[PDB]
RNA sequence: UAGCGACGUCGCUUUUUGAUCCUUCGAUGUCGGCUCUUCCUAUCAUUGUGAAGCAGAAUUCGCCAAGCGUUGGAUUGUUC
RNA sequence: GCUGCGGGAUGAACCGAACGCCGGGUUAAGGCGCCCGAUGCCGACGCUCAUCAGACCCCAGAAAAGGUGUUGGUUGAUAUAGACAGCAGGACGGUGGCCAUGGAAGUCGGAAUCCGCUAAGGAGUGUGUAACAACUCACCUGCCGAAUCAACUAGCCCUGA
């Protein structure tokens, strides 16, 4: 399973920011959703580890 | 960090450098990688006695001794100066003696 | 706030030779040759220097949006430069759970054919771009080498690969599985 | 690209407004949309005009920043922007356009009959001259 | 206000009449930036109602002149301080501009707050007019412009709209 | 703040009911059902997705989305 | 109502203005891309891009709230004794200090907490070995080159719709 590797797939697919209003993946140091749909907030959360 | 305060922020080790600024001809110019462990010590400890080892930013000294001087000379330590993580022993003791007690005494020996 | 003249400066080293036509822009070197074609941005470009081949980037006016689009041409001059040189060089280690994956390369090193994929019968047919080759590099579990020489088309590749290997309708917490780019650099090493 | 762009002391021509026909002198420029201009011996006096008002050309003066008239008079004889103004193509357009403008009706008469002539010279030797270009690419 | 044309600077001096009760009132002094004198005369009273105990039918208005431009050719840099009142409430605002006569200067104001702020010629009352000197300008516009040997070309200008008949075979070239 | 959310608070809707009497009292045939066409989306299912206190399954909440479906019966005249 | 006329496309009530029939001239309210008469001004200054833009009293649809979308503005805090992020160095010692002996040699938990060396180290923010350990953060120094950071406010636009 390779937990380096582990380390690489989560870095792919977990640790990124979810935004509460417009749910989009965005980035892990990222501030705001970029898209149109809700505008712009500052508005996140943390994506939930198992 | 208000300038001087009298207290032990900026003004104090610029009250130190310049008022260990009249004991002194020849500033060596001791310089290591990183001193992290014990060779803090190592750099003190051995070179006791005579024991300075004094000095703050560089970019703290670029217009400081400039400024502060009043010594005329030994601004000739110029921008041959400012780089790599100097030290400054400033001394007063023989010749090379000390230079030769640090050509490697306190990371390896 | 209407600016002017920013002015990026962008140095060009000697093995390599720029020789523009416009807004486009077409570089040589030891790895091929290369273009790009920059008229949509409506920046003023000029190269000064006998033989030492700095070039400038020059912007007037403008607007916030401009002065930030002034140096986009920097950078992609740059990248230009890095790749005409050495060449962009892409290492992928596939990370795969109790099932394997197959991957081999089907013609020419263009295609790339993807089996196996947590137990999937749809054989995975991927078509690389035009100007960039692939292999199954040695020494090494799995990994996989795209080498090129013009970034965006190698990239582009690199994300056609991890967005064909993409687990639907399951957690993606668990089953992490897929092709994914693990180390970017450049084709001759030390440099 | 851009070979001519505005500076302190560039002299530049007024297309449209109340000054049509003169130069002028830049002194300094104020804020991006106007700028001061100042004319010693071309008629012109200090004052700021527009920069899509002026058209650029290609002489230059050293002026110090926002000089005086006087400094700007010795720079422009020192120069000598008239008579070189005058030795170029450009003002010969222009007094060519203004000798059309001021035609009168027999000015008229005698250009249709002297170009009436001339292009009967250039249809006989240019009909001449690529006659001879086919019997010259005819061997 | 209504702010048309182009502004004009008047020195307005006016008193309250003089009463058995106080003879020879101070007799204040004022800097009315207006369309003309009419409009002055009655800023003048606008301004003087809110600072002192005075009106139009209270007193009179002695003296009221032109101010010519004490240096017209000079490029100059001044500083307003506006007192815009916004839908919301009124603020402060310090601004700057590079022009050449205050009334250049104050015009260069009451246009560029009616485009910002949408403020009217209603909301503006100016505070004080001052020439700032050089190197002092706090702006970032008129502290690039603080430059000698100062170059730009001029990028992509194009205009005469129709001047040429509707209809042509050139197509134009622009620089 | 996955999902909810009191104490408060700002709206939208005309598919509930109410208020008003502006139109018709020399007449606009009044409930419900049968049949039949089209439209809306504030999405129940399907296509493509994101998030879960999503291991799988089964669910829940969002987004683009009205293309295509949304039945057979006992009762009551029923809408329900 | 009892009233036309010029604008508001369309109208009872709006805004100008009230009427005999006509020729010339001027304007009002409004407007000047084309319907449709007039900007076919070498008009002046800025702002805003909308994947649902915006476009004129009455007026024929929108708010609370939010935006590192941009544009100003206010109040503070840093920067020549070199910040700001970026690359490089470290991140001790009296001292395996102390509660414990389940670990704890700063890393689940508890009280506390001084000093020295200095360039500065928090009797240690955490990563991770169940624990020992590399490691980082706080704090510090080099290369760097001139503005940077934090709140708050209002115009347009966007979300809310
Ligand atoms: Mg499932
Ligand atoms: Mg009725
Ligand atoms: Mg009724
Ligand atoms: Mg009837
Ligand atoms: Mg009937
Ligand atoms: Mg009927
Ligand atoms: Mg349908
Ligand atoms: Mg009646
Ligand atoms: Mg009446
Ligand atoms: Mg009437
Ligand atoms: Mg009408
Ligand atoms: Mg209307
Ligand atoms: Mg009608
Ligand atoms: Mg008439
Ligand atoms: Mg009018
Ligand atoms: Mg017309
Ligand atoms: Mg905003
Ligand atoms: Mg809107």
């Amino acid at each position: 399973i390779e937990p380096s590797l582990r380390q690489l797939a989560q870095k792919y697919n977990c640790d990124k920011m979810i935004c509460r209003k417009c749910y989009a993946r965005l980035h892990p140091r990222a501030v705001n959703c970029r898209k149109k749909k809700c505008g712009h907030t500052n508005n996140l959360r943390p994506k939930k580890k198992v | 960090m208000p300038r001087e305060d009298r207290a032990t922020w900026k003004s104090n080790y610029f009250l130190k450098i310049i008022q260990l600024l009249d004991d002194y001809p020849k500033c060596f110019i001791v310089g290591a990688d990183n001193v992290g462990s014990k060779q803090m010590q190592q750099i003190r400890m051995s070179l006791r006695g005579k024991a300075v080892v004094l000095m703050g930013k560089n970019t703290m000294m670029r217009k400081a001794i400039r400024g502060h001087l009043e010594n005329n000379p030994a601004l000739e330590k110029l921008l041959p100066h400012i780089r790599g993580n100097v030290g400054f022993v400033f001394t007063k003791e023989d010749l090379t003696e000390i230079r030769d007690m640090l050509l490697a005494n306190k990371v390896p020996a | 706030m209407k600016t002017i003249l920013s002015n990026q400066t962008v140095d060009i080293p000697e093995n390599v030779d720029i020789t523009l036509k416009g807004r486009t822009v077409i570089v040589k070197g030891p790895r091929g040759t290369l273009r790009r074609d920059f008229n949509h941005i409506n920046v003023e470009l000029s190269l000064l220097g006998k033989k030492k081949k700095r070039l400038r980037v020059d912007k007037w006016w403008g607007n916030r949006k401009e002065l930030a689009t002034v140096r986009t041409i920097c950078s992609h001059v740059q990248n230009m430069i890095k790749g005409v040189t050495l060449g962009f060089r892409y290492k992928m280690r596939s990370v795969y759970a109790h099932f394997p994956i197959n991957v081999v390369i089907q013609e020419n090193g263009s295609l790339v054919e993807i089996r196996n994929f947590l137990g999937e019968k749809y054989i995975r047919r991927v078509r690389m771009r035009p100007g960039v080759a692939c292999s199954v590099s040695q020494a090494q579990k799995d990994e996989l080498i795209l080498e090129g020489n013009d970034i965006e088309l190698v990239s582009n590749s690199a994300a056609l690969i991890q967005q064909a290997t993409t687990v639907k309708n399951k957690d993606i917490r668990k089953f992490l599985d897929g092709i994914y780019v693990s180390e970017k650099g450049t084709v001759q090493q030390a440099d | 690209v851009f070979r001519r762009f505005v500076e302190v002391g560039r002299v530049a021509y007024v297309s449209f407004g109340p000054h049509a026909g003169k130069l002028v002198a830049i002194v300094d420029v104020i804020d991006q949309n106007r700028a001061l201009v100042d004319g010693p011996c071309t008629q012109v006096r200090r004052q700021a005009m527009p920069f899509k008002c002026m058209q650029l050309t290609d002489f230059i003066l050293k002026f110090p920043h926002s000089a005086h008239q006087k400094y700007v008079r010795q720079a422009w004889q020192k120069a000598d922007i008239n008579t070189k103004w005058a030795a170029t193509r450009w003002a010969k357009k222009i007094e060519a356009r203004e000798r059309k403008a001021k035609m009168t009706d027999f000015d008229r008469f005698k250009v249709m009959k002297a170009k009436k002539m001339r292009n009967r010279i250039i249809k006989n030797e240019v009909k001449k001259l690529q006659k001879a270009a086919l019997l010259k690419a005819s061997p | 206000m209504k702010a048309s044309g182009t502004l004009r600077e008047y020195k307005v001096v006016g008193r309250c009449l003089p009463t058995p009760k106080c003879h020879t009132p101070p007799l204040y002094r004022m800097r009315i930036f207006a369309p003309n004198h009419v409009v002055a005369k009655s800023r003048f009273w606008y301004f003087v109602s809110q600072l002192k105990k005075m009106k139009k039918s209270s007193g009179e208005i002695v003296y009221c002149g032109q101010v010519f431009e004490k240096s017209p050719l000079r490029v100059k840099n001044f500083g307003i301080w506006l007192r815009y009142d916004s839908r919301s409430g009124t603020h402060n605002m310090y601004r700057e501009y590079r022009d050449l006569t205050t009334a250049g200067a104050v015009t260069q104001c009451y246009r560029d707050m009616g485009a910002r702020h949408r403020a009217r010629a209603h909301s503006i009352q100016i505070m004080k007019v001052e020439e700032i000197a050089a190197s002092k300008c706090r702006r970032p516009a008129v502290k690039q412009f603080h430059d000698s040997k100062i170059k730009f070309p001029l990028p992509h200008r194009v205009l005469r709209r129709q001047h040429k008949p509707r209809f042509t075979t050139k197509r134009p070239n622009t620089f």
